[PDB]
C-alpha cells in the first residue's frame, strides 16, 4: 500500500494511480481490438493477455500484488506496454494486413546444427504461466 | 533539516575541506621514489616470447635452415614476405630471394609459428629505427646478418620456449 | 547560428575526432560528428583472408581492448564450427578479458579526467596499465596486439610464475582504485563538471542502441556476461552496477565499480584455474605441437594444411556478441563453406554511442562536449573500421 | 528533405530531373568562386557540361534508374560544393578549362 | 610438461576489492572557532601595533 | 522467452503475408520478409506486448552477385524485456529503394548511411542519406564483390599544386591472391 | 666532467653508488646490479664505454637478454 | 660462388652456406639407414628424415645438408 518512491529506471516516472490507469487502458484495448477480424490470431492473442491482466488488476487493489501476480515488471512498465499495444492496434486497423493471399507460399526451416555450450547464449528462463496459456489457446 | 548539519555543510563548503585531501595525497607521492627508467642505461623488462625484428637462422654447420617451403609467405596476414627459390648447385632446396617488407609487417609472429625448421624467427631486438624507408625493406642477406648477430640470445629463448610450443 | 568546426588532430581528444557544432553563444544547439577519418576497409580486407589471417584485424578495432575483440571473433568461429574449448582455456580467456576491461577503464577514466584538467590520475593509472601490458607480453610476446585468443582456445599456455605475479598485482590494485577515487569522486570541481551532464533516459538508451555503461547508467540492468553468458562467466561471482540518474557522474562511478568487480573476477579465475589442455583437441582445426609436427606425418600434414589453406567453416551465418569494455561488441559472420569469411560485419558500440552525441549534448555548454565524448569512451578504430 | 519514394512514371521522374538541373545550374557561381575559375572557363561551359551529362542518359526509360542517377548527381554536386578538392583543370569528374587513332595507339603501347 | 602455471596449494591470499573508508577529518566548530578567535585576537593585536606605530 | 516460443507465437500472430521464410536454429531465429512489409513487421515486433523488440543492434548488407536481387539487408534486433534476439532479412537490388526505419529506431540513421555507402542501397524517408565512411567524392560502393580491393584511385602530395591530389592507382607490388581451393 | 652537461649520465653515476660489477663486454661496456627492490627489484643497468655518443644498439646480443630481464644468464655465461 | 648464391649474397668475406656445408665430412654410420633430426634436441631441429646408405656416394639429408656414409660397406 506504501507509495513507490522510485522505479529505478531513468525517465520512468512513478504512476501513483497505476491501477485505474491500467484498467482504463485495458478496457480501451478490449474495445478497440474489435475492429480486427475475429479470425485473426493477433486479435485472439491481444484479447487473451489483455483480459488476464485486466482481471488481475480488477481483483488486486494493491499495486504490489498486481506486480507480483503478473511477474511482469513494475506497473509503470505494464502501462508502457498497454499504451504501446493500443498504438499498435491503431496502426494495424490502418494497414489492414489481414487475410491470407491466394497464392500464399511460406518456407519453414528448423535447422538443428548444434552449438557449443561455451558460446554466448540467451537463456532467460520460463515465462509467467499466462504466456503459455495464450500460446496454447492460439494453437487450439 | 537541523542547525548542526546545515552548519557543518556550510563550514565544509566555505573551508574547502574536501580539497585538502587531494592536496595531501598528491603531496604524499612527492616524497616517494619514482618509477622512471633511465633509458638507455636502464631498460624495461621483456620476455623470451617478445616479437621483435625478424631474423633468418643457420644450422651450427653454417648451412641455412630455410628450405623455401613458402609456408611463412602463405600465412603472412600482411603479405610482407616475398620468396623465390630454385635447386642450388649441390641439389639443395634453397631461397635465391627472401624479402620481408618491415613496413607491411604487423609483427604477429605467424611466420615463426608456421616455419617447420625454425628458420625464420622474430628475435628480441626492438631498436632498429632507420632514416630511410628503403633500409626497412629487408633482403635475405640482411636477415641472415641479423641471425648471426642475435643467434646466442635467439637460441637461449628457443630453449626456454620449447616447453610451451 | 555560428558554426564551430572542432577537429583535435591529437590524442588529447581522440585524434581523428571531427565535430561540427552549431552554437547559440556558448550553448550547443547541434553536434554533428564527421567520421571515416580512420576508415581502413577492415571488413573488405577480411574477406580476402583465411579465418586465422583475419584474427589480427580484431586487435586493431578497439585497440584499447584488444583481447576482448579477439575473444568475440573466436567465439563466432567456434559457434559456426561447433568447436568445444577446454576449461583451462576458458578460464584464461575470461581472466584476460577482465584484465583488458581494467586496461580500458583506466585509460578511459583518466583520459577523460585529463581532458577536464585533472593531470595526475593519468600518470598514476598508466603505471598500472604498464604492469598489465607486461602480462600481455609475457603470454603473447606483444604488449598490445597479442593475437593470443584464437578459435579453439588460446595460442600458448601461461609461462611459469605468471599467476603469482598477477596475484601480486591484485593484492595492491584496490588501493590504486581508491587513490583515483579520492582524487576525483568527492571533489566539488569534478562533480560540477559531471553531475547532470549528458543525461540519458532508459528509453533513449534503448532507442539509440546504447550498451554497456552507456545503457546501465540509465538504470537498465543489462550485462551480456549475465544475460547471455559465455566461457566460464556463469561460474563466477560479480555484481552489475547500475545508475540512477543517467548522467556522466553515474557512468564514471559505474566504471570505477566495474574495475572493482573485474578485480574480483580475476581473483576467482586465479584461484579456480584448472590444469589441462589450452587448445581444442580436434586435429582438423588446431596446430600440432612443434615436436609432434617434427616427428609425426599426420601432424606435419595438418600443420602444412593449417598454415597454408586454413580450416574450412561450413556454410551458415550467425550474430555473436560479447560484453566488451565499451559495450556490446558483435560480429555478423557469413560463411560459404570455404576457408575465407564470405562476409564479416563488425558491430561496434562506439558507432551507436557517437551517433547519440547530438541528443546527449543538446543545450549544454561548449566545455561539456568533451566531457560527453569522454563518458561515451569513443575509439575510432571500431567506429570507422 | 527525406529520400523520396521512387518515381511512379517517367513524367514525375522528368520533373525531378528538371529540379536537379536547376539546382546544379544555380550553384555555378559558388563553384566559380570556390575553384577560382574566372580566368579559366565561362559559366556557360559548366551549364553545357551538366546538360550534356543529362543528355547522354536521355535513352533511359526506367524511372528507378533515373531516380538513382539524380540521387548520385545530387551527392556529387554536394561534394563538389561543400567539400571541394581543388585540382587545376579538373572539377570532380570533369576536365574544366593526319593519322587514324589506331596508329597513335600502336605507337603508345600494345594494350588499346 | 606436466607442470602448469597455477595457484599454490590452498590458493592465493584473499584480496580486498571494495573501497576503504579513510577518516572524517577536522571538526567544523573547531575550524569556525579557530578562525573566529584568530580574527578577534589578531584584530586586537592590529590595534596594539597601530598604537605603537602612531 | 525462448526461441521455440518466439517461432510458434510469431507463426500464430503475425499477418501471414508479412513473412516468406521462417528459420528456427541455434544460429538464430530468422524471419525473411518482402521489402514492402519490413517497416510494418519491425513496428509490430517493437510495439507488441509479447515481443517488445526495443533495440535495433544493427543493419548490414550482404552481396550475392549470382542473384537477381543481389543485396540482402539484415536487421539484428534485441529484446531486453525478454532477453531474446531476432534477425529479420529482406533482399534488394541496385535501383530499388527500401523503407527507412529511423522513425522506429533512431540508431538506424548511421547504419542506413553505411549500407548506402558500402553497397549502394537507398532508403525512403531517411532524413539525411549521404556517405559516412568513404572519402568525399568517392565513386563506387566498396563492399560490392566486384569492387577491387585496392580500389581505383590513390592520393599523394603534389608539390607543383601545393596540395594532396588523387590519381589512378599504381601498385609497386600487386596483391597476390593465393588460391588454396 | 661529462656529468655537468649530460644529466642522463649523471643519474647512472649516482645510482652506480653501491652497485656490483657483473661484467664487461667486448666493447668495454660495464654491467652493474644492485639486488634491492625499488622498481620491483629491477636493478640492472649498463654503463656504456663511450661517455659521449653512447647508443642503445651498442649492447651486444649476449648481454641484451640480461639487460632486458629476458634471462638471468649474464653475457659471460651465455658466451661459455 | 655459384649463380644461386650470387643472387642474394653480395659479400665475399665469408664462405657461402653451400661451401660451408660441403666442408663437413660425411658422418660414418654402422648400418644401412640413419635418421637425421638436424639437432641434438629433435624439437629444435627439422622434421625427422630417414636416409638410405645403400649407394657408395655419400647420402645427403635434404633438410640440413648433413652427409652420411656406411662405415663398413
Ligand atoms: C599558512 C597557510 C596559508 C595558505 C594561504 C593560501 C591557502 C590555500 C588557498 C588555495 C586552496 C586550494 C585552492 C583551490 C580551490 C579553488 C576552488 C574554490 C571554490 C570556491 O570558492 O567554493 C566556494 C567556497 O570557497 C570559498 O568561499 C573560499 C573563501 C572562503 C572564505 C571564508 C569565508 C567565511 C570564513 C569564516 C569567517 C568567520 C570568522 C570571522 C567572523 C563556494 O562555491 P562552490 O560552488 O564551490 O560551492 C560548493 C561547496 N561544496
Ligand atoms: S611477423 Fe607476421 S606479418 Fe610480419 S612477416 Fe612475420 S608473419 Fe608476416
Ligand atoms: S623461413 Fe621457414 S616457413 Fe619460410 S620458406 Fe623458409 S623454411 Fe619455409
Ligand atoms: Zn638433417
Amino acid at each position: 500500500a506504501k507509495v513507490k518512491q522510485t522505479t529505478g529506471i531513468v525517465g520512468l516516472d512513478v504512476v501513483p494511480n497505476a491501477r485505474a490507469v491500467l484498467i482504463d487502458l485495458y478496457s480501451k484495448t478490449l474495445k478497440e481490438i474489435q475492429a480486427v477480424p475475429e479470425d485473426e490470431g493477433y486479435r485472439k492473442a491481444v484479447e487473451s493477455f489483455t483480459r488476464q491482466r485486466l482481471n488481475v488488476c480488477k481483483e488486486e487493489e494493491d499495486w504490489e500484488m498486481i506486480e507480483k501476480r503478473l511477474g511482469c515488471g513494475q506497473v509503470e512498465e505494464l502501462i508502457e506496454e498497454a499504451r504501446d499495444e493500443l498504438t499498435l492496434i491503431g496502426k494495424m486497423i490502418e494497414w489492414d494486413p489481414w487475410g491470407v493471399p491466394d497464392d500464399y507460399e511460406c518456407e519453414v526451416i528448423e535447422n538443428d546444427a548444434p552449438i557449443p555450450k561455451h558460446v554466448p547464449q540467451h537463456r532467460p528462463g520460463p515465462l509467467p504461466e499466462q504466456f503459455y496459456k495464450t500460446l496454447e489457446g492460439l494453437i487450439a | 533539516k537541523d542547525w548542526n548539519t546545515v552548519f557543518e555543510r556550510s563550514i565544509n563548503t566555505l573551508f574547502l575541506t574536501e580539497m585538502v585531501r587531494g592536496l595531501s595525497l598528491t603531496l604524499k607521492y612527492f616524497f616517494d621514489p619514482k618509477v622512471t627508467i633511465n633509458y638507455p642505461f636502464e631498460k624495461g623488462p621483456l620476455s623470451p616470447r617478445f616479437r621483435g625484428e625478424h631474423a633468418l637462422r643457420r644450422y651450427p654447420t653454417g648451412e641455412e635452415r630455410c628450405i623455401a617451403c613458402k609456408l611463412c609467405e602463405a600465412v603472412c596476414p600482411a603479405q610482407a614476405i616475398t620468396i623465390e627459390a630454385e635447386e642450388r648447385e649441390d641439389g639443395s632446396r634453397r631461397t635465391t630471394r627472401y624479402d620481408i617488407d618491415m613496413t607491411k609487417c604487423i609483427y604477429c609472429g605467424f611466420c615463426q609459428e608456421a616455419c617447420p625448421v625454425d628458420a625464420i624467427v622474430e628475435g628480441p631486438n626492438f631498436e632498429f629505427a632507420t632514416e630511410t624507408h628503403e633500409e626497412l625493406l629487408y633482403d635475405k642477406e640482411k636477415l641472415l646478418e641479423n641471425g648471426d648477430r642475435w643467434e646466442t640470445e635467439i637460441a637461449e629463448n628457443l630453449r626456454s620456449e620449447s616447453l610451451y610450443r | 547560428n555560428f558554426t564551430l568546426n572542432f577537429g583535435p588532430q591529437h590524442p588529447a581528444a581522440h585524434g581523428v575526432l571531427r565535430l561540427v557544432l552549431e552554437m547559440n553563444g556558448e550553448v550547443v544547439e547541434r553536434a554533428e560528428p564527421h567520421i571515416g577519418l580512420l576508415h581502413r576497409g577492415t571488413e573488405k580486407l577480411i574477406e580476402y583472408k583465411t579465418y586465422l589471417q583475419a584474427l589480427p584485424y580484431f586487435d586493431r578495432l578497439d585497440y584499447v581492448s584488444m583481447m576482448a575483440q579477439e575473444h568475440a571473433y573466436s567465439l563466432a568461429v567456434e559457434k559456426l564450427l561447433n568447436c568445444e574449448v577446454p576449461l583451462r582455456a576458458q578460464y584464461i580467456r575470461v581472466l584476460f578479458c577482465e584484465i583488458t576491461r581494467i586496461l580500458n577503464h583506466l585509460l578511459a577514466l583518466t583520459t577523460h579526467a585529463m581532458d577536464v584538467g585533472a593531470l595526475t590520475p593519468f600518470l598514476w593509472a598508466f603505471e598500472e596499465r604498464e604492469k598489465l601490458l607486461e602480462f600481455y607480453e609475457r603470454v603473447s610476446g606483444a604488449r598490445m596486439h597479442a593475437s593470443f585468443i584464437r578459435p579453439g582456445g588460446v595460442a600458448q599456455d601461461l609461462p611459469l610464475g605468471l599467476c603469482r605475479d598477477i596475484d601480486s598485482f591484485t593484492q595492491q590494485f584496490a588501493s590504486r582504485i581508491d587513490e583515483l577515487e579520492e582524487m576525483l569522486t568527492g571533489n566539488r570541481i569534478w562533480k560540477q563538471r559531471l553531475v547532470d551532464i549528458g543525461t540519458v533516459t532508459a528509453q533513449q538508451a534503448k532507442d539509440w542502441g546504447f550498451s554497456g555503461v552507456m545503457l546501465r547508467g540509465s538504470g537498465v540492468c543489462w550485462d551480456l556476461r549475465r544475460a547471455a553468458p559465455y566461457d566460464v562467466y556463469d561460474q563466477l561471482d560479480f555484481d552489475v552496477p547500475v545508475g540512477t540518474r543517467g548522467d556522466c557522474y553515474d557512468r564514471y562511478c559505474i566504471r570505477i565499480e566495474e574495475m572493482r568487480q573485474s578485480l574480483r573476477i580475476i581473483v576467482q579465475c586465479l584461484n579456480q584455474m584448472p590444469s589441462g589442455m589450452i587448445k581444442a583437441d580436434d586435429r582438423k582445426l588446431c596446430p600440432p605441437s612443434r615436436c609432434r609436427m617434427k616427428l609425426s606425418m599426420e601432424s606435419l600434414i595438418h600443420h602444412f594444411e593449417l598454415y597454408t589453406e586454413g580450416f574450412s567453416v561450413p556454410a551458415s551465418s550467425t550474430y555473436t556478441a560479447v560484453e566488451a569494455p565499451k559495450g556490446e561488441f558483435g560480429v555478423f559472420l557469413v560463411s560459404n563453406g570455404s576457408n575465407r569469411p564470405y562476409r564479416c560485419k563488425i558491430r561496434a558500440p562506439g558507432f551507436a554511442h557517437l551517433q547519440g552525441l547530438d541528443f546527449m549534448s543538446k543545450h549544454h555548454m561548449l566545455a561539456d562536449v568533451v566531457t560527453i565524448i569522454g563518458t561515451q569512451d569513443i575509439v575510432f578504430g571500431e567506429v570507422d573500421r | 528533405i527525406g529520400v523520396p519514394p521512387n518515381s511512379a512514371n517517367l513524367t514525375e521522374a522528368r520533373r525531378r530531373v528538371f529540379d536537379f538541373f536547376r539546382a546544379a545550374c544555380r550553384s555555378i557561381p559558388t563553384i566559380m568562386d570556390i575553384y577560382n575559375l574566372q580566368d579559366v572557363v565561362a559559366p556557360s561551359q559548366l551549364r553545357y557540361a551538366i546538360s550534356a551529362q543529362i543528355r547522354n542518359n536521355a535513352h533511359i526509360t526506367d524511372p528507378k534508374v533515373i531516380d538513382l542517377l539524380i540521387f548520385k548527381g545530387m551527392e556529387e554536386l554536394t561534394d563538389i560544393v561543400d567539400h571541394a578538392k581543388q585540382r587545376h583543370h579538373i572539377i570532380g569528374q570533369y576536365v574544366v578549362g593526319g593519322k587514324t587513332d589506331f596508329l597513335k595507339n600502336f605507337y603508345t603501347s600494345n594494350y588499346f | 610438461p606436466l607442470l602448469q602455471d597455477g595457484p599454490p596449494p590452498g590458493g592465493f591470499a584473499p584480496v580486498r576489492y571494495a573501497r576503504r573508508i579513510s577518516n572524517t577529518g577536522p571538526s567544523a566548530m573547531a575550524m569556525f572557532l579557530a578562525v573566529s578567535g584568530a580574527f578577534a585576537w589578531g584584530m586586537y593585536q592590529v590595534g596594539q601595533g597601530n598604537k605603537i606605530r602612531r | 522467452m525462448d526461441n521455440q516460443f518466439i517461432f510458434k507465437y510469431s507463426w500464430e500472430t503475425l499477418p501471414k503475408k508479412w513473412v516468406k521464410k521462417m528459420e528456427r536454429s541455434e544460429h538464430g531465429n530468422r524471419f525473411d520478409t518482402n521489402t514492402d512489409y519490413l517497416f510494418q513487421l519491425l513496428c509490430f515486433l517493437k510495439l507488441h506486448t509479447y515481443t517488445r523488440v526495443q533495440v535495433l543492434i544493427d543493419i548490414c548488407g550482404v552481396d550475392y552477385p549470382s542473384r537477381k536481387r543481389r543485396f540482402e539487408v539484415v536487421y539484428n534486433l534485441l529484446s531486453t524485456r525478454y532477453n531474446s534476439r531476432i534477425r529479420v532479412q529482406t533482399s534488394a537490388d541496385e535501383v530499388t529503394r527500401i523503407s527507412s526505419v529511423v522513425s522506429l529506431f533512431p540508431s538506424a540513421g548511421w547504419w542506413e548511411r553505411e549500407v548506402w555507402d558500402m553497397f549502394g542501397v537507398s532508403f525512403i524517408n531517411h532524413p539525411d542519406l549521404r556517405r559516412i565512411l568513404t572519402d568525399y567524392g568517392f565513386e563506387g560502393h566498396p563492399l560490392r564483390k566486384d569492387f577491387p580491393l585496392s580500389g581505383y584511385v590513390q592520393v599523394r602530395y603534389d608539390d607543383p599544386e601545393k596540395r594532396v591530389v588523387s590519381e589512378p592507382i599504381e601498385m609497386t607490388q600487386e596483391f597476390r591472391y593465393f588460391d588454396f581451393a | 666532467m661529462r656529468c655537468l652537461p649530460d644529466g642522463n649520465l649523471l643519474q647512472t653515476k649516482i645510482h652506480n653508488i653501491g652497485a656490483t660489477l657483473v661484467g664487461v663486454d667486448k666493447f668495454g661496456n660495464k654491467y652493474y646490479q644492485k639486488l634491492g627492490d625499488t622498481q620491483y627489484g629491477r636493478h640492472r643497468w649498463v654503463e656504456y664505454a663511450s661517455k659521449d655518443r653512447y647508443n642503445a644498439s651498442q649492447v651486444p646480443a649476449e648481454w641484451h637478454g640480461w639487460l632486458h630481464f629476458i634471462t638471468d644468464h649474464t653475457g659471460d655465461e651465455l658466451l661459455s | 660462388v655459384g649463380n644461386h648464391t650470387a643472387k642474394w649474397m653480395q659479400d665475399r668475406s665469408k664462405k657461402s652456406p653451400m661451401e660451408l656445408i660441403s666442408e663437413v665430412p660425411p658422418i660414418k654410420v654402422d648400418g644401412r639407414i640413419v635418421a637425421c633430426e638436424g639437432d641434438t634436441n629433435p624439437a629444435l631441429g627439422h622434421p625427422i628424415e630417414f636416409i638410405c646408405l645403400d649407394l657408395n656416394e655419400p647420402a645427403i639429408c635434404k633438410y640440413c645438408g648433413l652427409r652420411y656414409v656406411q662405415d663398413h660397406h
